[PDB]
């Protein structure tokens, strides 16, 4: 008798644990995408500056 | 001479010409200044002082 059983709780928990998987695996390739860009994003506004070269010239009406 | 080379490193020497017959006016007795912006490096201007007779070769020190 018992071993019946234990073949459905067995198949219960197995489910449970791919599906948890799938979530786990689906969650963290998002993470890690959104970690690289701000890499990125940070290196970008550091190599973006400005100068200003030679004299001011005011011209008067 | 022999290559087309345009770039100045040791040795070379080179001078400039800037041409203002017709289009710039520029008399006696004034005060110009010529400005020279580089792509690198410094940012020098040259002023000067036209002498009180203009002769076909004249020296500004």
């Amino acid at each position: 008798i018992t071993a019946l059983e234990t073949a459905i709780i067995l198949i219960a928990f197995v489910v449970v644990a791919s599906v948890f998987a799938f979530t786990i695996l689906s969650a963290g390739t998002f993470s890690t995408e959104r970690g690289k860009e701000a890499v990125y994003a940070g290196l970008s506004e550091v190599r973006s500056s400005i100068e200003i070269k030679g004299s001011v010239v005011i011209i008067g009406e | 001479d022999t290559t087309g080379d345009t770039l100045l490193e040791q040795g070379e020497l080179a001078e400039i010409t800037v041409t203002l017959a017709p289009t710039i006016t520029l008399s006696t007795n004034t005060d110009f200044i010529i400005e020279v912006k580089p792509p690198a490096g410094a940012v020098f201007s040259i002023q000067r002082t036209t002498p009180a007779y203009i002769e076909t070769v004249n020296d500004l020190q």
